[PDB]
Formats: structure tokens, C-alpha cells, sequence
RNA sequence: CAGUCCCUCCCGCUCGGGAGGAGGCACUCUGGGGGGACUGCCGGCGAUAAGCCGGAGGAAGGGGCGGGCGACGGUAGGUCAGUAUGCCCCGAAACCCCCGGGCUACACGCGCGCUACAAUGGGCGGGACAAUGGGACCCGACCUCGAAAGGGGAAGGGAAUCCCCUAAACCCGCCCUCAGUUCGGAUCGCGGGCUGCAACUCGCCCGCGUGAAGCUGGAAUCCCUAGUACCCGCGUGUCAUCAUCGCGC
């Protein structure tokens, strides 16, 4: 099976807890002191926030193929207050996901296609779809209908 | 501990630490949770179980923020006018510093001080039908 | 997420929302039997041309109408006991999924408090909230005077549903108590002719006044 | 709730101040005056066969004039 | 067998064939689509069809344009056309037009253009 | 010393070709023309009402 | 294997139509293959301006529209075929741009 | 992967599931021509006319829907401060150029807008979704760095072919649980970033501290009738920046 056959909300958590094992990915010293986006007003509640972000980023590499810095910044961008003026849509910060991309590439799960972004290695593909097949084999028991 | 005194100002133990620190003027929620993380504690735990060692850690963090990992830019008054260092103003240390700034603006006869003396907006807001 | 896909698949045998097939529900009042829709539907959201017909509201399902009434409660002329009832914060309008979820939870709350089909409780509440008299000005030579008037059954349905929604929205307003709880409680009070249902109370008020203006 | 349902058999025509009110003819299907024809008033849209509820059978609307 | 269905600006292309019974929207299962209200309308039509034909064919539909709910409407629209084309059975067609006329008809509603004097608020929204 | 300062920006930068106004100069792919002027010349452009 | 891409822009649909008729009737006379004429999405330019010359009065606006039609024709590399395209009489309103691609 | 033999890759229970190249026009999309809807047919009303109502079928019915085009005349309405323009004034001034300030200044009355007065909420991750347009002293992917404002390079594109580009509203799993406050951000200081020669008067943004009133608002009164009203965002003119601005999606 593939990632497409499972909900993303549970899969991102599974991927985060799995990648927490490999030490290639690590929040830098400035990580706990920066909120997850310019569009965000308050700091993340949890401290696992770093490892979800990578777990999100890698997921899109499975879906959107070669995607660079700015489009990813756009996807994570969100709605923010502007005083008396109404809310507006803004873009997430750059380095937060940039260093995540470098960590993912150094881990060997992804590779770079210059001028186009970064794509996912067959190792990363096999890892993600193994997690997905684990999740689907699980989910077929609680939900029989997924066997079809 | 229904009452927990930190650096001269009381906090209620019912409130979470990230919310308890906000009772300190000169410390906000973004600072509250960030010092919660610096202390290594859960942001949401009850301040009623704040043993005094955590209080000493909090005040010593406030003594020097940069030495405890707090970035130079999370402080309220970075690059202090009198020493060129980044320190997090708080309580009277915030109050008299802003008063010094007001005196600075007044003694220079600048527009900002002119408005500060008259109770007018420093940044050129239009008051034809407002204020 | 197991409750989600559960509720997705359980009404596979043609059921309202997720549960409570409507064969059990019975319309006691003879007037609203030919005007309340009880057809078997999975999802009660047609988007159809019910507005674009003279009596397109006959074919709209009852729960769909309830969601529609919930849709539009904040900010208007009415000030119940001096309250600008207004939904500044995430108003239900243009957001049918939120009202769908809220009425889902209200159905569950009605069910477990009553231990029976919430839909029949809604039917009883509407039947017991429906007014029977109103007034209107009629003139002759310019001298107005109020005259007692009977109401068409569909208008009775409309006003009863809107009054129930009014009571729910007012109850939840400015308060700790959430909206679905307010709605379920209003339905429950209305089902048994309790005078603290805003719907049932206002029904009593309108049935008065016309009582003396005959 | 001692109401008296009755069935709309004919619409006389619009009446009342705004014309919103409709003058109708209704047959009493039950009660002490079973089968009686009554001229009555209605608020809200009406059709041929609506089961109008009556608080009383005593009230009969004044004849409309043109 | 191919089938098309338009809605608002959502357009759905569906292909159906003999198969297990799997139904895939944009390559994602019909059962794990996050909007539950949209999932209900997506799964409305085939319920009347019966589980035999549900499990006798496999259907894959790709949608684009409009919102999620417009996409669901288009998916269901194309689904009914495709399935009644496969069966060619009048009785099910009768069942559909009994439950809903748009199953084989479609909703031609489209947005009216906004007009001046507060163009943002809509064609019929004016000042005080 | 009596020459106007060249202005690359600001309202003084642009100028209606026909009537010589500094007011609303529309630049849909660069007409350099006043709003009042455009009305009298649009049909001559081949523009059409619909 | 070499082909010529030709793009014709015209504000007049009919001035485009007879020129397309000319280039297409060239094809079968020349006995050279011709892919059918591809009509690109017609480009609409919209301009809106208030009617009032001064500020007084209600708000009324005029919306002028320019529809320019674009069409593509792709033909083989036949010297006799392409020798007869520069002899085509083209109206002033129409414009022709030809690239020779492999 | 319309179907697609052919080749490659990932998973797996080897059945099957998914992605890329060839591939042909299926189908979408697009633009040229034509048909279809004409009271067309049936029933009633209408004097048997005009016409109206009802019914069927049909994507679409009773001017199909939405628009453009808006006379004879008046409003000594406004526009000569855009153009042309009679009379009259100045004509080294009332002509021209430049600098600086002002065109914002302020106890308020007042029209029209945005936000707030929070459970609906606030915060953390993930899931599905547009088109208007616009792009060459330009759109700029993409690479690198800075938490960011942004900085260095640069593919493609003068336009179905490159980019603006993602939707948001919504839901999923979780924490805060009703208070002028875990709402609200005005106001105030520091540092940093951006356009312009320069942005105190007189721009915007990034982080910290700061937290204002307001907890639904009397008289009065506006708007709307189906993709309509409400909610939500995006493009576009002015523009180097600057909108709660205007038009459109």
C-alpha cells in the first residue's frame, strides 16, 4: 500500500515518532525560541513540534515531488491578525524548513534536483510506504472495509 | 503552592507557568513559554508545585537571558542605550528605563518628546475626528 | 478516528445522519403530516431549488430545515430582552459543516438524556411549540383594528423552528455553556411543554394577545 | 390542546391591511359542527387542502367587499 | 468506461471497469476523505445501487475546480452517469430520479457577476 | 534653471498624451492617457461595449 | 523532419477566417500535410472608467473590451508550400508570426 | 496508465497497489459553424380575440437567465480645476523654475467602512479543495543564507507551454475552559529589515515588553428575494512602498 491509502493526520504522527529515532534530524539551539511561522502569533505548545515538521515536509516530497523552498514556505503559511484591519494570509519562515530540508537530505531519505527542488529517494520511498503499510495493516483490523 | 513569589511578584499556583509568568509585567506569554522551555519544565504544569529551586532558576535566568540560551532579540530592550548590551527590562528596571527615554526625548525638543509632554500621538496619527 | 468512519458506514442502510431511521417517528398532529418531510435520506443537504418554488419547503427534510434555521442566528432587529444577538466570532452562516456537527452532537445529547430517538423528540417539541392564533390589522374607512387570525400549518412549522433556534442561540450567548448543549436542552424543554423553553414560552405569548383581540 | 382541525376547500381572495392575509373557506371535519362551511382568515401561504387549526368554530370572517 | 460531470467550477472525469469494489477519488479511498459531510454525499448514490454492483466494478474519479463540496457533488454526478451507463438499467434510473433529479441532470447554477457600488460584497449589495 | 525636474516616479512622472493632465493616467499596457480622454477615443481604438 | 509553426493574431474574426482559408487551401493544392487550425483562448482585455468627468453625481462606469483572437497552424517543411505564404495578401488588422522548428 | 502492448522504479499477502517515458485521440479544455425552447403540445380560464393559469416532456418555458444600448425635455444641478471655449483681470504677474512648510494639524457634531466585545473562541500538527487576471529596468521557480523583514545567484518565460500558485472558509487528533480575561490590541521603547535623494511633520514590515476601551449598543433606520443574502479569501487601477480604497474572480 501507499501513503495515499491512509489518513495524513495519523501518518504524520507515526512518521514523526519514527524519525525521532534517527539522530540525523535535530532541532538546533534556536529552535525552541522561534515560533513555527511568521503567520503564527504564539509559540508551539508542545516540544515535539520540530519532529512533526520534518514528518510533514517529507510527506509532501512523497506527493508533490520536486518542490523548492518558497512553495513549501507558501504551503505552511497561514492567516494572521493585522490590528483593526482584517486578517491576512502570510508565509512561513524560511530557515525553519530549510534546515529541515538539509537534515532530510543528509539522512539520505531525499535528494536534490537543482532548478526544480528536491525529490524522494527509493530508500525514503520504501521507508514511508513501509510505515504506510504498517498503518494500513493496523487499520484494516479496526476498520475491516479497508481490506477492499 | 497557591502563592508562589518570583523575583518580588506573586503568582497563583492555579495558573500554568506559561500563564503564571504573564502576571509579571515585562514578561509575556511568548517569553513565558520560552523561559518554561529554558527551565526544561512543561509549559502547562500548575505553578502550585513550583519548588523553590525552579524559582531560583527563573530569577537567575532573568539576571542574564543570553547566558541561558534566550536569543538577543527575545529581550524587550536589546542593545541598551547606556552599555550596548541586550537585557530584558522588567518591573521598575523597565519603568525607569522608559522614563529615561522620555527624559531623553524631552531634553532634545524632538517631536516625540513634544507629543509625550502634551499627550499626543508620537507616530503622526490623524486626530481630526479621533482621540 | 474510529467513531468517524463508524458513523460513516453505519447509515449505509439509508439512515438520517448516522442513526435514527425515521420509520419509528410518528406525526401525531394531523395538520403537519402532509407538510413534514420524512423521506429516507442519508445526508440532509440538497442545495436544491427549494427556494425557487412556491412550496419547495414541503420536500426539504425536517433536519435540513433545522440546520438551515441554525444557520442564520446572529444580528438583526430582534433584541430579546435587550440583547444584540450577534455571532461575530465564526458565524454559522456559510459554514454548514459546523452546524451539521453541532446538530449531530445535539442529537446525541437528546438521545442519551431521553433514551429514545432524538428525531421523535424534535417532532414532539415542534408539535408542542406550534401556535394556534395570531392577529392582524384590518381597516374600513381607515380605522384600523386588530382581528384574530388562524395560521397556515407551514407557517406554524417555520415559526416554531425559528423560535427553537432563537432560544438555543440566546441561551448559548455570552455563556460558558456550549451551543449544542443549549440546543439540546431547548429541544428537551419544548418536547414536554416546559415554560422555560423560549420557543414554548413565546408560543404561549402569541397564543395570548390574539386570545383577547378577537 | 383542544384545537379543531378543518380543511381548506376554497380561497375567497386576499384581504386585510397589507393583502398578506387571505380570506379562505374551510370545512369543519370534526367537533360539534362537523361538515360546516366557514369563511375564515389565514396568515402565511395557503393551498387547496391545508389542515387549518381552529381555536374556535364560532368566529366567521366578515364578507370582503370590492 | 468514461463519464464526465461538472459542478460550479468542479469537473470530474470518472473511469469504471470490472473490479473488486474499490472506489478512488484522485487516487484516494472513498472511505478516508476527511470531510465527513462531503463523504456522505459522495457515498449516497451507490447505496441505492446495491452491494452487488458495488463489489462487481472498480471506479476511479479525478476532480478539479471549485471547492471540496463542489468536487463531491461533481463526483457523485459523474458516478451516477457512469454506473447507469454500465448497467443500462431503467429501474435504477427511476430510483435515482425518485431520490434526486440532478443525478442525471445536473445543477446549471453559476455565480452572478459582481456589480459596482461596493463590488466586493456582491451583485446586489449596496451602501446605506 | 527654469527646467522642470525629471521625475521617474510620483504623479508628476506620467502625463496624459492628449489633454495634458496630471490626474488619473491609466496604463493598461501603457496608454499614458487621462480618464476623461479615454472615453472620447475608445471606440476609435476599436473598443466595444458588451 | 522539419515543421513550421505559424501564429496569426487578429482582432477581426473574419479577417482571420479568410486568411486561414487561404493557408489551408494552400495545403491540399501543395499536397503537403496540415494539422488542423488550433484556436487558442481568445484574449480579452478589460478597461473600466467612471463616466463622470468631475467628481459630482452617482457612480457610473464604462467597461470597454478588446477581444483578440489567436490561431495556430502547423505545417510541414515544403519549400514550394512555404514559398507561397509571403505572397498571401494579409489585412492590416491581422498579424502573422512564423517560426521554423524541428 | 481513457485503452495502451513496451521500459523503469517503490510497496506487498506477489494477487495486486502506486509513479515516470512511449503512446493515440478517448475525454476535459479551447474557438469556428449549426441545432435545440418556438405558448411548441394537452387541459382550464379568458367573448371563441388578445392574453393568462395549469400539465407533460425536455439541460433549459412563458421577455430562459444575466447584461449593453436609456428618447422628447427639464434640473441656469455639476464640470470652464481635463480638453475646446465668449466676456473680464494680470501680463517680471494672476507667467515659469526651485527650496521649505502645509494640503493630516484638533474639545467635537456628522455620513460610510474595519476590529472588538469570545466557546463560535485562542494555540499545535495534518487532510480536501479557485479564477479573475498580471508578468521585461518584469513574473521569477529553483539553489544558498538570515527566526524574519530580506540578502547573493539564477532556470523558464515578451506567453495554452515559465511564474505569481498555495486556496480560505471547513474537518481531523490534542491543550487552555468563560474571565474585561489565557479575548481585544490601540498607545508607548528598543533593535533589525524594505522602497525612494530623503519617509519627525509624512510609509510598511520582523522580534521582545506594553496593554487601552468595548462584555451587544435607546430614538431612529438601511439592504436584500437564488449561487441570491451572510462568511471566507484572491486578482486588478493609482503604485518604487503604502487599502479598512474602487472594480472583478
Amino acid at each position: 500500500a501507499t501513503v495515499y491509502d491512509v489518513p495524513g493526520d495519523l501518518l504524520v504522527e507515526r512518521v514523526a515518532q519514527r524519525l525521532k529515532e534517527i539522530p540525523e534530524i535535530k532541532p538546533p539551539e534556536w529552535a525552541p525560541f522561534v515560533k513555527t511561522g511568521r503567520h503564527k502569533e504564539r509559540l508551539p505548545e508542545q516540544e515535539d513540534w520540530w519532529y512533526y515538521r520534518v514528518a510533514s515536509i517529507l510527506r509532501r516530497v512523497y506527493l508533490d515531488g520536486p518542490v523548492g523552498i518558497e512553495r513549501l514556505r507558501t504551503y505552511y503559511g497561514g492567516r494572521k491578525n493585522r490590528g483593526h484591519a482584517p486578517e491576512k494570509f502570510y508565509k512561513a519562515g524560511g530557515s525553519i524548513i530549510r534546515k529541515a530540508l538539509q537534515q532530510l537530505e543528509a539522512a539520505g531519505f531525499v535528494e536534490k534536483v537543482p532548478g526544480k527542488g528536491r525529490v524522494i529517494t527509493p530508500k525514503g520511498r520504501s521507508f514511508l510506504d513501509k510505515i504506510a503499510t504498517e498503518l494500513k495493516k493496523e487499520l484494516e483490523e479496526i476498520i475491516p472495509e479497508l481490506k477492499k | 503552592r497557591h502563592i508562589v513569589r518570583v523575583a518580588g511578584v506573586d503568582l497563583d499556583g492555579n495558573k500554568q507557568l506559561r500563564w503564571a509568568l504573564t502576571a509579571i509585567k515585562g514578561i509575556g506569554i511568548n517569553f513565558a513559554t520560552m523561559v518554561c522551555r529554558v527551565a526544561g519544565l512543561d509549559p502547562f504544569m500548575k505553578a502550585g508545585y513550583l519548588t523553590d529551586e525552579q524559582v531560583k532558576k527563573i530569577e537567575e535566568i532573568l539576571a542574564d537571558p543570553v547566558a541561558h540560551g534566550i536569543p538577543r532579540w527575545a529581550v524587550n530592550r536589546p542593545k541598551d542605550y547606556e552599555t550596548g548590551r541586550d537585557l530584558h527590562l522588567i518591573t521598575a528596571k523597565l519603568d525607569m528605563a522608559i522614563r529615561e527615554d522620555i527624559m531623553r526625548l524631552r531634553r532634545i525638543r524632538a517631536y516625540r518628546g513634544i507629543r509625550h509632554e502634551l499627550g499626543l500621538p508620537v507616530r503622526g496619527q490623524r486626530t481630526r475626528s479621533n482621540f | 478516528a474510529k467513531p468517524l468512519n463508524e458513523r460513516f458506514f453505519i447509515p449505509h442502510e439509508i439512515k438520517v445522519m448516522g442513526r435514527w431511521s425515521t420509520e419509528d417517528v410518528e406525526v401525531r398532529d394531523p395538520s403537519l403530516k402532509p407538510y413534514i418531510n420524512l423521506e429516507p435520506r442519508l445526508l440532509p443537504h440538497t442545495h436544491g431549488r427549494h427556494a425557487k418554488k412556491h412550496f419547495g419547503k414541503a420536500n426539504v427534510h425536517i433536519v435540513e430545515r433545522l440546520i438551515n434555521k441554525i444557520m442564520r442566528s446572529g444580528g438583526s432587529h430582534y433584541k430579546v430582552a435587550g440583547h444584540f444577538m450577534r455571532r461575530e466570532h465564526r458565524s454559522l452562516n456559510s459554514k454548514k459543516v459546523k452546524a451539521y456537527e453541532v446538530v449531530k452532537e445535539a442529537f446525541k445529547i437528546i438521545e442519551q438524556r431521553t433514551g429514545k430517538n432524538p428525531i421523535q423528540v424534535l417532532v414532539w417539541a415542534i408539535e408542542n411549540a406550534a401556535p394556534r392564533e395570531d392577529t392582524t390589522s384590518v381597516m374600513f374607512g381607515g380605522i384600523r383594528y386588530h382581528v384574530a387570525v388562524d395560521i397556515s400549518p407551514m407557517r406554524r412549522l417555520d415559526v416554531a423552528l425559528r423560535n427553537i433556534a432563537l432560544g438555543a442561540s440566546a441561551k448559548c450567548y455570552r455563556n460558558k455553556m456550549s451551543f449544542a448543549e443549549a440546543l439540546a436542552e431547548e429541544i428537551i424543554l419544548a418536547a414536554n411543554k416546559d415554560p422555560k423553553s423560549y420557543a414554548y414560552s413565546k408560543k404561549l405569548e402569541i397564543e395570548r394577545i390574539a386570545e383577547s383581540s378577537r | 390542546d383542544e384545537g379543531y382541525p378543518a380543511e381548506v376547500i376554497e380561497i375567497i381572495g386576499r384581504t386585510g391591511t397589507t393583502g398578506d392575509v387571505t380570506q379562505v373557506k374551510v370545512r369543519i371535519l370534526e367537533g360539534r359542527d362537523k361538515g360546516r362551511v366557514i369563511r375564515r382568515n389565514v396568515r402565511g401561504p395557503v393551498r387547496i387542502g391545508d389542515i387549518l387549526i381552529l381555536r374556535e368554530t364560532e368566529r366567521e370572517a366578515r364578507e370582503i367587499k370590492s | 468506461i468514461q463519464t464526465t460531470g461538472k459542478r460550479k467550477t468542479a469537473i470530474a472525469r470518472a473511469v469504471i471497469r470490472e473490479g473488486k469494489g474499490r472506489v478512488r477519488i484522485n487516487g484516494k479511498p472513498v472511505e478516508i476523505i476527511e470531510p465527513e459531510i462531503a463523504r456522505f454525499t459522495i457515498l449516497e448514490p451507490l447505496i441505492l445501487a446495491g452491494e452487488e454492483i458495488w463489489n462487481s466494478v472498480d471506479i476511479d474519479v479525478k476532480v478539479e475546480g471549485g471547492g471540496f463540496m463542489g468536487q463531491a457533488e461533481a463526483a457523485r454526478m459523474a458516478i451516477a452517469r457512469a454506473l447507469v451507463e454500465w448497467t443500462g438499467d431503467m429501474s435504477l434510473k427511476e430510483k435515482f430520479m425518485k431520490y434526486d433529479r440532478t443525478m442525471l441532470v445536473g445543477d446549471p447554477r453559476r455565480t452572478e457577476p459582481h456589480k459596482p457600488n461596493r463590488s466586493t460584497k456582491g451583485p446586489r449589495a449596496k451602501r446605506q | 534653471y527654469n527646467k522642470r525636474k525629471p521625475r521617474k516616479f510620483g504623479k508628476g512622472a506620467r502625463r496624459c498624451i492628449r489633454c495634458g493632465q496630471y490626474g488619473p493616467i491609466i496604463r493598461i499596457q501603457g496608454l499614458m492617457l487621462c480618464r476623461h480622454c479615454f472615453r472620447e477615443v475608445a471606440p476609435k481604438l476599436g473598443f466595444r461595449k458588451y | 523532419m522539419q515543421k513550421a509553426r505559424i501564429k496569426i493574431a487578429s482582432t477581426n474574426v473574419r479577417s482571420l477566417d479568410e486568411v486561414a482559408n487561404q493557408i489551408k487551401q494552400i495545403a491540399e493544392r501543395t499536397g503537403v500535410r496540415m494539422s488542423g487550425p488550433i484556436p487558442l483562448p481568445t484574449k480579452r482585455i478589460r478597461i473600466t472608467t467612471r463616466k463622470s468627468p468631475d467628481g459630482e453625481g452617482s457612480a457610473t462606469f464604462d467597461r470597454w473590451e478588446l477581444r483578440v483572437h489567436k490561431r495556430l497552424i502547423d505545417i510541414e517543411a515544403d519549400e514550394r508550400a512555404m514559398r507561397q505564404i509571403m505572397r498571401i495578401r494579409v489585412p492590416e488588422d491581422v498579424t502573422i508570426e512564423i517560426e521554423l522548428i524541428s
